[PDB]
């Protein structure tokens, strides 16, 4: 979705606060760490 | 002076100006998880900018 190189990064800082997330609530669960995805911001937000 | 406390990583500086001289800061940061593999050997290539 048209990424600017700094929403890259912000992007990486949520997942991995997503995985650290989950095996915090229900460690049972893994579906993050053991699957690939595929995600989409569409454009439209200035880089600021 | 916007920061106070300094968080890790953001140093003061100096910089000699087009015109007096100010006291610009320099930061980094993480761009991606580190342990993306524990035996993982790949250089961690740094990004100016």
């Amino acid at each position: 979705g048209q990424l600017g190189e700094v929403m890259k990064e912000s992007a990486r800082i949520a997942y991995t606060f997503a995985r650290a997330f989950l095996m915090q609530h229900a460690p049972a669960n893994d579906y993050l760490v053991t699957s690939h995805i595929h995600l989409h911001v569409p454009e439209g937000a200035t880089p600021k | 002076r916007m920061y106070d406390v300094t968080p890790p990583g953001v140093v003061m500086g100096l910089a000699w100006t087009a015109m007096g001289g100010s006291t610009l800061f320099v930061e980094t940061s993480l761009r991606r998880p580190q342990d993306k593999d524990a035996k993982g050997d790949k250089d961690g290539s740094l990004e100016v900018t």
